[PDB]
């Protein structure tokens, strides 16, 4: 038919980066703001003054320039870049009424090639990225048309097991939980693909961080799977870490122990000085007030990373490079960490992300084929 | 009688808890993400009877008014669920089990780099018995916990050697509420 495309979704434990199998037993990494699919190829048309090819090329990524297709993929994590030409190829995966997998299908879709020296520090056996950022060449979008389905879609990210990704709206999964979920808007930025949500406020515990009016901009909130941690500018980290801390060190709670900084986190504690509850590790939680009147909980599942046996440290990371209020940075890049067992719809015909925490009994990996 | 109390709330929303006199709490909660608040015990066994009255259970939306617990050596959570909100939880089925004048069917369902009394990243198995209908509430109730052990076990569900709590609960999420629970 025109139905959603559903597709398994792997934490690669190496290096912390989501996948989703393409075709072959090779996998793609699901980069949110990427604006295209690319992969390696074995050894498909399209005029470089065609709309399509230059919509591709529409916001040159960071170290590229810009007759056949040449599109410029690039690694999410190293930054390296390459040109590459537009070949079909076919995403495998399987049709969902929303709940489970029911058929099979391949997807028509276009990638660009890329040489095999842009694999670097992804995960072994993946072949490339799944750019989801809203767009002409990104997964979603050509999913949508070549399937004849809405462009939106979802993610329940894993923190371990096979969580979710659906392609082409449908009933939402878990609708015993996601009936309630909570909205807020997709904010449009210049230049740019990603994804930008508001938040007035950051709440540690039960008391507000004191940031600005306003620096937690209007769409200063941009989501990534390109880290497990949190990005913050300047003008945030230092307030958020500060009232973190001082609400750390007042827990019946064991008295946390700090210990050897581990890069690049700059907050580092041993596991057997945290507590446990059903949140996580026993720091305080940490609320972004977003617009829509729903509040993004983080416990600690969210803003500690285990980073080695023994240590965990706060995953809020400040942005190098940057000044206090640069309007062109976003205020906070939320990580994979954060988003890990929310059913996050990604609604771009309606610029709109829909979010929900799901209960601390379950995960994105119970998703399935009874 | 009771030496446990948990309350804990992922923030969202509001969860006022009460941690009253003896066995006895209450909890009223609105517009929540998600809570669990509890009386039981430190140290579980396979052996307790658990008895409760719930004079109130009136949630509005998910909730779950439920026994759970946890061992390790195998590392399980476990749940015998007698009532709940909107939704009744399920999982893999595996068994159905008669006990305390209801009829309670046997889930597993399996978490993984999840958190645990073990820490933030963690593997395990979750055993359940879910009651088919709720129970009512508001007279005193009996869950006798071996009931439901020797059905795990028949179905192959063992629990972990050592015991850690267990504890009569209250659970909500994305809902509003109010719970009055005593337990014995």
């Amino acid at each position: 038919e025109g139905l959603p495309v559903l597709a398994p979704v792997t934490k690669d434990t190496a290096t912390s980066l989501y996948t989703i199998p393409f075709h072959d037993g090779a996998s793609l990494v699901l980069d949110v703001a990427g604006l295209l699919v690319w992969s390696t190829c074995e050894g498909a048309e399209i005029a470089c003054s065609s709309p399509t090819c230059l919509l591709a090329n529409a916001y040159p990524a960071p170290g590229c320039p810009a007759k056949p297709c040449t599109a410029y993929p690039s690694n999410p994590v190293t930054g390296a870049c390459a040109a590459g030409s537009l070949f079909h190829t076919r995403f495998a995966a399987n049709t969902t009424d929303g709940n489970k997998p029911v058929s099979e299908v391949n997807v028509r879709v276009l990638a660009a090639c890329a040489p095999s020296k842009l694999l670097a520090s992804l995960p072994r056996g993946s072949t490339g990225v799944a750019g989801l950022a809203g767009s002409g060449l990104a997964l979603p979008s050509q999913v949508a048309s070549a399937q004849k389905v809405p462009n939106k879609f979802l993610l329940c990210l894993p923190t371990g097991g096979p969580g979710v990704a659906i392609f082409g709206g449908g009933p939402l999964p878990w609708p015993q939980f996601t009936q309630s979920m909570d909205y807020t808007p997709l904010v449009a930025k210049g230049g740019s693909p990603a994804h930008y949500i508001s938040a007035r406020s950051i709440k540690v515990e039960n008391t507000r961080v004191p940031i600005s009016e306003r620096a937690l901009a209007t769409g200063g909130v941009m989501l990534s799977t390109r880290l497990p941690y949190v990005l913050l500018r300047r003008d945030v980290y230092r307030p958020l870490v500060d009232a973190f801390t001082k609400a750390l060190a007042a827990q019946g709670a064991p008295v946390a122990r700090a210990v050897k900084p581990v890069a690049p986190f700059e907050l580092c504690y041993d596991t057997k000085t945290l507590g446990n509850n059903p949140g996580g590790y026993w720091v305080p939680n940490v609320l972004l007030e977003l617009d829509g009147g729903s509040d993004w909980a983080m416990t600690g599942k969210n803003s500690m990373v285990d980073v080695k046996p023994g240590t965990a440290c706060v995953a809020f990371v400040e942005m190098k490079g940057v000044d206090a209020g640069d309007g062109s940075a976003p205020a906070v890049i939320l990580g994979g960490a954060q988003m890990e067992d929310f059913v996050l719809d990604f609604d771009m015909e309606k610029k709109r992300l829909g979010f929900l925490r799901l209960p601390h009994f379950t995960g994105c990996s119970s998703f399935n084929f009874a | 009688s009771t030496d446990y109390w948990q309350n804990w709330t992922d923030g969202g929303g509001i969860v006022n808890a009460v941690n009253g006199s003896g066995g006895n709490y209450s909890v009223n909660w609105s517009n929540t993400g998600n809570f669990v608040v509890g009386k039981g015990w430190t140290t579980g066994s396979p052996f307790r009877t658990i008895n409760y009255n719930a004079g109130v259970w009136a949630p509005n939306g998910n909730g779950y008014l439920t026994l759970y617990g946890w061992t390790r050596s195998p590392l399980i959570e476990y749940y015998v669920v007698d009532s709940w909100g909107t939704y009744r939880p399920t999982g893999t089925y595996k068994g159905t089990v008669k006990s305390d004048g209801g009829t309670y069917d046997i889930y597993t369902t399996t978490r993984y780099n999840a958190p645990s009394i073990d820490g933030d990243r963690t593997t395990f198995t979750q055993y359940w018995s879910v009651r088919q209908s709720k129970r009512p509430t508001g007279s005193n109730a009996t869950i006798t916990f071996t009931n439901h052990v020797n059905a795990w076990k028949s179905h192959g569900m063992n629990l972990g050697s050592n015991w850690a709590y267990q504890v009569m609960a209250t659970e909500g999420y994305q809902s509003s509420g109010s719970s009055n629970v005593t337990v014995w």
